[PDB]
């Protein structure tokens, strides 16, 4: 292997592997995540190139654990990389504290993976953002963690492409007093603002978390909440 | 192998380490720390660059962290490696409570974190660590400590300092206004309001911007304390109310 | 056996909205005192205490890795431990030491840093926790300390009924252990206030 | 199309948030002048591939795509042929060795997501280069039927109702595209005609039994079967027929 | 682990590296030593800010009771190699019984220096460094190491900016009548200081060792450049 | 560009290019000359001091490698010491499994057997990064004999009657040409090596700026003193 | 030229210039030769060093009862390649009793040299070697090159101007089978002797001599021993 | 641009260059040819010779790689040596494990997975070799493969490799060799063997022939002398 940095500082201070990693963020697919009063919701675009695709094959949202979920924004591959590496960290927790992992935690270790590979040797960041949703102590959690490393924590937040323009509509329609409901509306609304075509359930994907877990959703109540929308 | 190296750990022909250079350039574009020394107390502030509406509010703060129970760090640069070098910091002082059995004192810790960043600038091939800490604490041999260090590996003592942007000009305000001996926590929330409102140019002063914390003493034991946004609003009142008076007192010379 | 080396003795007890602590103090090589102000009993939390018997090195050894954890978690998650985490945070470090293992059994006692519930716990030589809801008891004297906690214990006691109790307890166990005993100390973990008190016992 | 270092020569991001030396390997698979075709039926699983033997010197056994993974699970190669060996005897050995640590067969999807987990590690490691081959795997699960997955150099995967691989890769994908809005929950028969019409049409070239290769998978029959030439002239005279 | 070759020779039979090193130091604050009949001297030229630096912990440093250590160059190595000198100096009281000499701890620091310039993914120290000490038999000793591993034992020295401008001062100002008393060989060092820092005498920090045992506190070195002003003026 | 080329990279001459700039950093040192004679060998070295201020004796040119080997250095002279090492090393080893002395050819082999062990990967932690930028004369006594070989960068070790390294090497090595016979005596190697050192050396010529030492059958290894210097000196 | 640094990069015209650069090693050395009959085998070396105090370098080695060798090019990987053959002897004589067949040392030669051709941060080995030796299947001469390549020759002689030595043995090779040492240590001295400029001789100080067969072990005449062997040598054309 | 350095770089085309330079390495040298019968495989070499002082059986390029099992090699003979030791310890690690002898066609694709490691990457060099392998046995029959410096091995009726390869394919391919008998494919092989030599530019050169077959009771070995000479013979006599 190559045992020095690619990334490296330059003159201006600025580690520039890791702002085109944004970049391949920013090219992905439209990603929102909303923290309702009782629930998060997150939803994701997945428009395939063809009828020959079967839908439900791949999944872009996906479970860690029984309350904690996932969505990506970015380079797939990279995002399995994340989602083996997220399990594993959560079953280690489980194993030495008896108690589901906290979602601060998980994010904390999870951006901790994603710094190494900024500094390791003959390695590149991972182009792939990550929304991260659970429910701990009565209480809902939604973090946002970026190629280098960092984690916020979001009321609501939109990745990938028009992410600008998302985050200002979700400016415009968020409230504290929503309900998980609400919030799929609104959350399904934000994608319709970038949305090429006829959204239908199929290219579409919903996940929520509620205090009896992280489950993502039919396309049967996709379907129910779509005809709501329109 | 040869021609992707980049070569981090060598000499310019002037004797300079370049990428020590580039991440010190790093550290003067993050947020304005602060740190000053009283009698009674020292302080940590900071200015706060999440400032999105959207942004939920969780955790105890966003740079100050808490080292041990006598000791608290302020970091500028890059988050992530300050994440590291944060977890690397209470290892090491929960190994030295391990061994002796008693709380480490605070330039040992520093010695210890700036012999880790040296290492990254003489052997191995990798990039510097890209973040300035400001470090406060209590320790039984020299009493209230402010440190700061830098990611070439050097560190100092100092009474009051800023890291981050607008530092010189923060430095010049507090050598204006630092009182030597005759500082308590009061007039060091003063000074640090003072300077911030001028070191905090590209937006005004609110208290959702700041965030301070300070370290005091009680019946024997160490006190680390955020201050909550009541008492800050307070103090960004008691400044414009002091303002306010010395430009009245500045127009009544004429007349 | 290597346990009943320096000897000992703990205890503890729950009652309602409280929990009781009691140790031994004696510190000896076999036959031979050599101190008798031993500490067993060590604070893992406002609310949260955790006693150890066995082997003196292996005590002190085990609370200090202990306290290393425990404070590194509490640096990390930024919140106190619940009673439970910390019993599989100590069955975690006694059974990685499976084939070498350290010579202490220890029980945990504590409030609910949020619900303020009693919790008693007890773990023997490599890590099998056993949650009761009466009484738990180790070291060299446990079947005299089972005896006396059977006939004594009853359910809903005030922290001065649960004081009486587990003093009686302790001191009519230790006094008939040859290895145990040289005073005794009891913690009375309320809501409010931790009540410590050293009892008048025999010397001999 | 801006680049700035290396990022042509080893797998490092450009300014556009691309990895160039990916499409370079996805250029490389149409290096060898082949194309394949995976349909999925009702009960049924094809792939069909053109065989070309530019000697008569060659021994035509061993020259071919078509390769047994487990009894149950085929695949075909489409690219470099060494990388395509390699991947092989990788799949191989993930397969088997599922098989002794779980106790049961393993799924396609399975191996189709391992077998592309490998192939990320070479687009985040500079040392390596990814392979120029792409591999498509037929089987039957016995709680989802018929399966047809694909993974590509870049670490993608997918499954399929159909799928083409190799030079003529976007018209297959147009032909079969229309063919499948047409639905028709296709027979055996139907399937292997729907393949070798789509080869047939996109290639230009009316078939002799050994210019292509077939290879099925069915619910009554799970296993991994080769087509002899006397089936597929069987296949190919009925083609005409109609 | 990183393996590359960092320190290489050119064509002309030069070590880069090892050069731009000596560049580093020559960018360093200056210390001044000077060996005396029955003291050392040691000066050091002192980067100030006004009121706001805290020295209460900090010290020229000491190896032992007996050696003592003044640096030019980047201070993160020095610290790196002081640590270093010091557990070689407790191991040879361990296994040896006796205190270390000058030129042992001197030796052991120089060999340091060359083998980071011979070895694989290492950079040269970016430090100089002057040794000050007493044997048992209490002869004074003074030596200088290069960031290239070669030491030697000199009179006077001193390393750092303008070094070669204090050389040529102590080259045309140290002969035996200098060395006479105490006083005449910190006025020396003081001199010698003064010639390439400026500003005064708060810039400077003055050491002194004697035999089987001394730091100047800021007025006394204002009384010792009150007396060379003095004895400048009594030339005319 | 420096990192062009790796470290085992041939020239289209075929020489390896670290080991002919190491040779070239060879001519930059010390002029050290050595002289072969039936009674004994003679190594004289000159001792390039720069400031009035160093201490000549510290600068040790010639070692002691056992009671019977004696070696004169040039070049850059903290490589040497690793090699110096290894030589003493060698020695007291052989002399512990085998109860006799080395020869001073097989001191030589083992020398230079360190040389070409430079590289970058397929080499293990602490190897070395580059070859060594020092010239080696061996002068020993054993039952051949007295023998005098001489060592450089490049692994390559000879036998010599008389030899030169160093800065003036090629007119030195004319002079010695001239002046050397086989039936010479030690007093008139001492005093032809001298007036030769003399001649190259660009300062003057006395008692504290040259070392010389002898090994003779019978006695052990020998470093003039000052006296016996100038006693030498006087004649020329 | 991005093609000439490492060992690992191979050119447009299918070549590795850093092994030709090696072998350039071999050709700037001394030469020396190598002869056979039916019962012995003789190697001759040129040997000379930098003046004349500087005793002529060591060339001809010493590495079994039965093999020596004769180097050209660079002398630390030739005492390398002696050491690394020594220990593969005494490993034979230590498991089998017997000693080493040449034929398979030389191919364990060729197995040393090839591995640093084909790994990044090597170098070939720039020696050329000459190795003569005695087993039951008689006398044999063989060449190594830095290629990794090895021959077996009827005769051979390699390093500065010896394809002048080449053509000598080509003409007088049908000879060598049939005669007795003096004769073929004679042959090698004229083949040798062809590639001296014009004014130089062959001298008992720059000629060594090196000598196996069916009953000597193998034994290097240097200095006075040559005499024998220089005396009865007609001048030169 | 230096597309061209690498073995783990990739050209915008898709194209590993530093294999195609192995390969050009390849095509430099002399020609090996190998023809397969029913009953068994003869292998031919045009090994040249660059001087008359080199004993006869200098350079060959004919191995033995199990007792069953023939190597005919072209390209860098030390490269080619080195592969005929793995090929070697293949075929004996089989043995001991499984018990029984190793078929051509595992080992073919034993070799040429470990030729292909060589073209990942910038740390190794790729192979200037290409070989044949050949065997009979009663259980496979006669078994002729080939392997490339990429790593692709390809099974063959008669194969070519090196400089004339496409005149010896020519030569080869008017020959119904499945109804043949090893000793007319002998003569058949030499005279292929002087017909694509060019006295021209290469000078001289030696006939190398072995086989392995039915006749030789499944062991690779050389041609005898005799069989040999009359096979040169017959050579000799068709070039007029």
């Amino acid at each position: 292997g190559y045992s020095f940095s690619l990334t490296t500082f330059s003159p201006s201070g600025k580690l520039v592997q890791i702002e085109y990693a944004l970049a391949a963020v920013a090219g992905g697919a439209p990603s929102v995540g909303i923290k309702a009063a009782n629930g998060v919701v997150l939803a994701t675009e997945k428009k395939q190139k063809s009828i020959l695709y079967d839908e439900r094959s791949v999944h872009k949202v996906e479970p860690i654990t029984k309350h904690i979920g996932l969505v990506y924004s970015g380079m797939g591959p990279d995002y399995r990389v994340l989602v083996h590496r997220a399990r594993k960290l959560a079953q280690q927790y489980y194993l030495v504290y008896q108690e589901p992992i906290p979602t601060a935690q998980l994010v904390q270790r999870v951006a901790s993976v994603m710094q190494e590979y900024t500094q390791s040797g003959g390695v590149r960041p991972f182009g792939v953002s990550l929304l991260i949703c659970g429910w701990n102590e009565g209480r809902p959690y939604l973090f946002q963690s970026d190629p280098s490393g960092a984690y916020f924590a979001w009321k609501a937040t939109a990745m990938g492409k028009n992410y600008v323009n998302g985050k200002t509509f979700l400016e415009k329609r968020y409230n504290e007093d929503l309900e998980l409901e609400d919030a799929i509306h609104t959350a399904i609304l934000t994608l319709k603002e970038s949305f090429e075509g006829q959204m239908t359930e199929d290219n579409i994907e919903v996940g929520i978390c509620n205090e009896a877990g992280f489950r993502r959703l039919t396309p049967t109540e996709v379907k129910d909440y779509l005809a709501a929308i329109a | 192998s040869r021609r992707y190296d980049s070569r981090t750990t060598i000499f310019s022909p002037e004797g300079r380490l370049y990428q020590v250079e580039y991440a010190m350039e790093a550290i003067g574009h993050a947020g304005t720390c602060l740190g000053i020394l009283a009698n009674d107390g020292v302080l940590l502030a900071a200015e706060r660059r999440n400032i999105h509406k959207l942004l939920d509010e969780v955790f105890f703060s966003e740079k100050i962290y808490k080292l041990n129970e006598d000791m608290a760090c302020s970091v500028a640069g890059i988050t992530s490696d300050a994440n590291v070098l944060t977890n690397e910091l209470r290892l090491i002082a929960q190994r030295y409570l391990l061994q002796y059995q008693e709380p480490i004192p605070c330039e040992q810790l520093v010695t210890a974190l700036c012999d880790i960043k040296q290492a990254y600038t003489q052997f191995g091939g990798k990039r510097p660590f890209g973040v300035s800490l400001l470090y406060i604490g209590w320790d039984k041999h020299y009493g209230f400590q402010l440190y700061q260090s830098d990611p070439s590996g050097n560190y100092g003592g100092w009474k009051a300092t800023c890291i981050g942007n607008n530092s010189a000009a923060a430095v010049s305000m507090l050598k204006q206004d630092y009182k030597e001996g005759e500082m308590t926590l009061k007039s060091a929330l003063a000074l640090a309001i003072k300077v911030l409102n001028k070191t905090m140019d590209v937006s005004k002063l609110s208290a959702e911007k700041v965030e301070i914390a300070t370290l005091t003493r009680e019946n024997g034991k160490t006190v680390i304390r955020v201050l909550k946004q009541k008492e800050v609003e307070q103090l960004i009142k008691k400044h414009e109310e002091e303002e306010a008076k010395a430009e009245r007192e500045k127009k009544e010379k004429e007349q | 056996s290597i346990m009943s080396y320096n000897g000992g003795a703990v205890m503890a007890m729950k009652g309602k909205n409280c929990v009781a602590i009691a140790a031994d103090r004696r510190f000896g090589i076999q036959a031979q005192m050599v101190t008798t102000d031993f500490q067993k009993i060590f604070p893992m939390g406002d609310r949260l205490y955790i006693g150890l018997a066995g082997l003196a090195t292996d005590v002190q050894t085990v609370a200090q890795r202990l306290k290393f954890r425990l404070n590194l978690y509490e640096l990390k998650e930024g919140r106190q431990i619940k009673p439970y985490t910390l019993m599989s945070m100590v069955a975690n470090l006694l059974y990685e030491k499976r084939f070498g293992p350290y010579y202490t059994e220890p029980v945990i006692a504590g409030l609910d840093p949020k619900t303020f519930k009693p919790f008693i716990c007890s773990l023997d030589l490599i890590g099998c926790p056993m949650v009761t809801d009466d009484f738990v008891v180790s070291g060299t004297c446990a079947e005299q300390m089972y005896g006396m906690c059977e006939s004594l214990w009853e359910p809903n006691m005030d922290p001065d009924h649960l004081f009486e109790t587990i003093s009686q307890a302790m001191l009519n166990a230790v006094d008939r252990d040859a290895v145990s005993g040289m005073g005794v100390i009891v913690h009375i973990i309320e809501k409010d206030k931790i009540t410590t008190r050293t009892l008048k016992a025999r010397m001999d | 199309g801006s680049s700035a270092g290396f990022d042509r020569h080893i797998t490092i991001f450009s300014p556009e948030g691309r990895l160039y030396q990916v499409e370079y390997a996805f250029k490389a698979i149409n290096q060898g002048g082949l194309t394949s075709v995976a349909v999925r039926g009702k009960d049924c699983a094809v792939i069909v591939t053109q065989k070309k033997v530019p000697d008569k010197l060659l021994d035509s056994s061993t020259v071919t795509h078509l390769f047994k993974i487990t009894e149950n699970i085929g695949c075909v190669m489409t690219g470099m042929t060494a990388d395509s060996r390699s991947q092989v005897q990788r799949a191989r050995y993930e397969a088997a060795n599922w098989k002794y640590k779980y106790g049961y067969e393993i799924p396609v999807d399975m191996l189709c997501k391992r077998i592309a987990d490998i192939s990320q590690v070479y687009t985040q490691n500079a040392e390596m280069r990814p392979l120029g081959c792409c591999m498509i795997l037929i089987g039957i699960d016995e709680e989802q039927g018929p399966q047809v997955y694909k993974c590509d150099p870049a670490g993608y995967y997918c499954g399929f109702k159909a799928t083409a691989a190799g030079v003529k890769q976007t018209e297959s994908t147009s032909f079969l595209e229309k063919k499948v809005k047409k639905k028709f929950d296709w027979t055996f028969e139907q399937t292997v005609e729907t393949a070798i019409t789509c080869l047939s049409t996109v290639l230009s070239i009316d078939f002799k039994p050994s210019e292509i290769e077939v290879g099925v998978v069915t619910v009554e029959n799970p296993k991994f079967r080769i087509l002899t030439e006397a089936e597929i002239d069987a296949h190919l005279v009925a083609l005409a027929e109609r | 682990s990183y393996d590359r070759a960092i320190t290489v020779f050119s064509p002309d039979g030069h070590l880069f590296q090892v050069e731009y090193a000596q560049e580093a130091v020559k960018k360093g604050s200056t210390a001044v030593g000077v060996r005396g009949r029955d003291i050392v001297v040691l000066g050091v030229e002192k980067k100030s800010v006004a009121k706001l630096q805290d020295e209460r912990t900090v010290r020229i440093c000491a190896l032992d009771d007996n050696v003592c250590m003044a640096f030019a160059g980047l201070t993160a190595d020095a610290r790196i190699v002081i640590n270093r000198a010091r557990v070689e100096c407790q191991s040879h009281r361990l296994t040896v019984e006796d205190p270390v000499t000058v030129e042992y701890i001197t030796r052991y620091i120089a060999s340091l220096k060359q083998r980071y310039t011979q070895s694989n993914g290492r950079r040269p120290f970016g430090i100089s460094a002057l040794i000050v000490g007493f044997d048992f038999d209490g002869t004074p000793r003074l030596y200088q190491t290069d960031p290239s591993g070669t030491y030697h034992a000199w009179k006077a020295n001193a390393i750092g900016r303008g070094a070669k401008s204090v050389r040529e001062f102590l080259e045309k100002n140290y002969t035996d009548e200098a060395i006479e008393t105490d006083d005449l060989t910190i006025k020396l060092v003081i001199k010698a200081l003064l010639e390439v820092v400026q500003s005064g005498g708060k810039n400077i920090e003055l050491a002194v060792m004697r035999r089987d045992q001394k730091i100047l506190n800021p007025e006394e070195i204002e009384k010792y450049v009150a007396e060379i002003e003095k004895e400048k003026e009594e030339n005319e | 560009s420096e990192y062009d080329r790796g470290v085992n990279t041939f020239s289209p001459e075929g020489r390896l290019f670290q080991v002919e700039y190491a040779i070239e950093a060879i001519k930059l040192g010390s002029t050290a000359i050595g002289i072969q004679t039936s009674e004994g060998v003679c190594l004289a070295v000159e001792k390039r001091i720069t400031s009035p201020l160093m201490e000549p004796s510290s600068i040790e040119k010639i070692v002691e490698i056992d009671a019977h080997i004696g070696c004169a250095m040039s070049g850059l002279i903290a490589d040497a010491k690793t090699l110096i090492d290894k030589a003493r090393v060698e020695t007291q080893n052989h002399w512990f499994t085998y109860n006799e002395t080395m020869t001073v050819e097989s001191v030589t082999q083992a020398v230079s057997n360190l040389a070409l062990q430079f590289g970058e990967e397929d080499a293990d932690p602490g190897a070395m990064s580059r070859p060594f930028g020092v010239a080696l004369l061996f002068g020993g006594v054993d039952e051949k004999g007295p023998q005098l070989f001489h060592m450089d960068p490049s692994g390559t070790f000879v036998q010599c009657d008389a030899r030169a390294i160093g800065s003036a090497s090629e007119g030195a090595q004319s002079s010695l040409q001239e002046v050397y016979h086989k039936s010479m005596t030690l007093k008139e190697a001492i005093k032809s090596s001298l007036i030769i050192l003399k001649q190259v050396m660009e300062e003057k010529l006395n008692a504290t700026n040259i070392e010389l030492a002898t090994v003779q059958p019978g006695q052990n290894f020998h470093m003039f003193t000052k006296e016996e210097l100038e006693e030498v000196i006087k004649d020329i | 030229n991005q093609y000439d640094n490492d060992v690992t990069v191979w050119s447009p015209q299918g070549r590795i210039h850093q092994i030709e650069y090696a072998m350039e090693a071999v050709k700037q050395g001394s030469a020396t030769v190598g002869l056979k009959s039916k019962t012995h085998a003789v190697l001759v070396a040129l040997k000379r060093a930098q003046s004349e105090l500087a005793a002529h370098q060591k060339k001809i080695l010493h590495v079994d009862n039965h093999i020596g060798i004769s180097i050209a090019g660079l002398t630390a990987d030739a005492r390398l390649l002696c050491n690394f053959m020594r220990q593969e002897c005494l490993d034979s004589r230590f498991v089998f009793d017997r000693p080493l067949p040449v034929s398979r040392l030389v191919s364990l030669i060729g197995s040393k040299t090839q591995i640093p051709t084909q790994r990044y941060g090597r170098r070939p080995y720039g020696v050329g070697l000459l190795i003569a030796g005695y087993d039951d299947m008689g006398p044999h001469i063989f060449q190594t090159c830095p290629s990794a390549n090895y021959f077996d020759c009827r005769a051979m002689s390699i390093g500065a101007r010896s394809q002048s030595a080449r053509t000598y043995l080509e003409r007088h090779m049908s000879e060598f089978m049939e005669c007795n040492l003096n004769e073929l240590v004679k042959h090698g001295l004229r083949a040798l002797r062809e590639t001296l400029p014009a004014e130089q001789d062959l001298t008992t100080k720059n000629v060594s001599i090196g000598i196996v067969g069916k009953d000597l072990e193998f034994t290097i005449y240097d200095d006075d021993d040559v005499s024998p062997f220089l005396e009865g040598l007609e001048e030169r054309p | 641009t230096g597309y061209d350095l690498s073995a783990s770089t990739f050209s915008p085309d898709g194209r590993v260059f530093q294999v195609e330079y192995a390969m050009k390495a390849v095509e430099n040298s002399s020609t090996a040819i190998g023809i397969r019968c029913k009953d068994g495989v003869v292998f031919g070499v045009e090994k040249l010779v660059l001087s008359k002082l080199y004993e006869e059986g200098s350079n060959k390029r004919l191995f033995n790689v199990d007792r069953h099992v023939g190597m005919a090699v072209a390209g860098l003979l030390a490269d080619a040596r080195s592969l005929a030791d793995i090929a070697r310890e293949e075929a004996s690690n089989f043995r001991s494990n499984f018990g029984y002898n190793i078929p051509l066609k595992h080992l073919a694709d034993r070799v040429a997975m470990y030729v292909h490691a060589y073209t990942l990457y910038s740390a190794v060099r790729p192979f200037g070799c290409s070989f044949m392998l050949g065997s009979y046995s009663v259980n496979d029959g006669a078994q002729l493969y080939m392997i490339d410096p990429s790593g692709v091995s390809y099974g063959y009726w008669g194969c070519a490799i090196g400089k004339a390869r496409q005149a010896a394919k020519t030569e080869i391919e008017k020959l119904q060799m499945k109804e043949m008998t090893c000793r007319d494919i002998v003569k058949e092989v030499a005279k292929i063997i002087y017909i694509v030599h060019d006295e021209v530019k290469d000078k001289a050169f030696e006939l190398e022939l072995s086989w392995v077959g039915e006749l030789t009771n499944g062991r690779h070995e050389i041609v005898p002398k005799d069989i040999r000479e009359e096979a040169e013979k017959y050579a000799k006599e068709s070039l007029k």
